[PDB]
């Protein structure tokens, strides 16, 4: 299926796969498309910060949800 | 509109001196003494997340420390409160805070001695450190900075009750609501603006919550609809203004963050349908405003204000 992930000002990119996935496994995703490492990476859903261990299924992702992406720059 | 410059010479030397003094300054509570996990809770001196997020950026060179919490964050305060002073002249039933009083209540000299306390507000931080105890430590830093210097350089301007009173403003103690002064309410309102800049469309529209309202939902409740997002689009401006990120609004991308249908219906009642394209950081004018008070305070006072603001 397809998600959106989006930081705060709307730079949007779209995802493939499925609610088997883990969080964790959708930032290493995101990692491969624009080279992020995943502990830069904040994934929100409902306003609250997500874990690495749990599935999409778990937080209700589903078709067309949008994730928000934030880049922990830490102090560098 | 275009807001010109509203802080008189008294208030800008006060903005110098916390700048020169705290805002300028590394944030000391870092590096691995201060990380922390859950898991860990003592392993460090930390017992919360975020000392290490955000402690400085680099441009053309140049450390700009503190970023989140810096000279432009609380400048931009400022600003909000001026703004929100003459929106409550506006209302014809004005919030009533814990003390039986309203911004409407406040003078323009209170307003002045209000915006010095702003100066002071995050003034104390160490960190970017969120987590209770950081936070109630470091307000009561910037409350202790705050009382420092009124008691040494503005004892011609406010007097021995209204240090305390300022004080206790910038200290949030445990037990003191978000309004339980007129003075506490407009800094924390001024505060709770500023976090739009770093906020999913959840907190800032929905109310990360069932019990609070959201940030603009609480400036609609406050000022109504129309000045309530004339507010929130001055805080935006004021946002590219300093070079930073402005997020996007889309009203129609509600329903998709997982908020249950009940929450999402009853903002777009609040707020009505927002279309509006967010804007990536300028590092330029990031630099412009975070590195003295006149580049700052020239930035500012150029935006534009709603007409509303300038009217008798
Ligand atoms: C606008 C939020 S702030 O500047 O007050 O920061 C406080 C907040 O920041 C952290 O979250 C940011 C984030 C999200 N994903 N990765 N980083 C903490 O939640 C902290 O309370």
């Amino acid at each position: 299926m397809q998600i959106f992930v989006k930081t705060l000002t709307g730079k949007t990119i779209t995802l493939e796969v499925e609610p088997s996935d883990t969080i964790e496994n959708v930032k290493a995703k995101i990692q491969d498309k624009e080279g992020i490492p995943p502990d830069q990476q904040a994934l929100i859903f409902a306003g609250k910060q997500l874990e690495d261990g749990r599935t999409l299924s778990d937080y209700n992702i589903q078709k067309e949800s949008t994730l928000h992406l934030v880049l922990r720059l830490r102090g560098g | 509109g275009a807001m010109g410059s509203i802080l008189d010479p008294e208030v800008l030397k006060v903005a110098e001196y916390v700048y020169q003094e705290r805002l300028s300054k590394p944030y000391t509570e870092v590096g691995p003494e201060w990380e922390y996990n859950h898991k860990t809770p003592y392993a460090t001196r930390a017992t919360g997340t975020g000392h290490n997020l955000q402690r400085f950026i680099t441009i053309d060179d140049q450390r700009l420390h503190r970023p989140i919490h810096g000279l432009a964050h609380t400048m931009r305060t400022l600003f909000y409160s001026q703004l929100m002073y003459e929106a409550a002249k506006r209302q014809p039933h004005p919030h009533r805070c814990a003390d039986g009083r309203t911004i409407a209540d406040l003078s323009v000299q209170d307003l002045k001695k209000l915006n010095i306390a702003q100066l002071f507000f995050v003034a104390g931080r160490e960190s970017e450190a969120s987590y209770g105890d950081a936070y109630h430590r470091y307000h009561l830093y910037g409350a202790k900075q705050f009382e420092a210097y009124a008691r040494k350089h503005l004892t011609h301007l406010f007097s021995e009750k209204e240090i305390v009173l300022y004080s206790r403003c910038i200290e949030d103690r445990i037990g003191d609501r978000f309004d339980e002064t007129a003075e506490g309410y407009l800094i924390h309102l001024s505060h709770m603006i500023d976090l739009m800049r770093c906020k999913s469309p959840v907190e800032v529209f929905i109310g990360h919550s069932r019990g609070v309202s959201g940030i603009v939902p609480t400036l609609i409740q406050l000022f109504g609809r129309e000045d309530g997002l004339d507010i929130m689009h001055y805080a935006r401006s004021l946002f590219a203004a300093t070079g930073e990120a402005v997020p996007y609004i889309s009203s129609s991308e509600w329903p998709h963050l997982g908020i249950e249908s009940d929450r999402v219906e009853r903002a777009l009642k609040i707020v009505g349908s927002l279309e509006v394209e967010g804007q990536e950081a300028d590092a330029k004018k990031t630099a412009q405003a975070g590195f003295s008070v006149d580049g700052c305070y020239g930035a500012l006072v150029k935006i534009d204000t709603p007409d509303w603001y300038h009217q008798v």
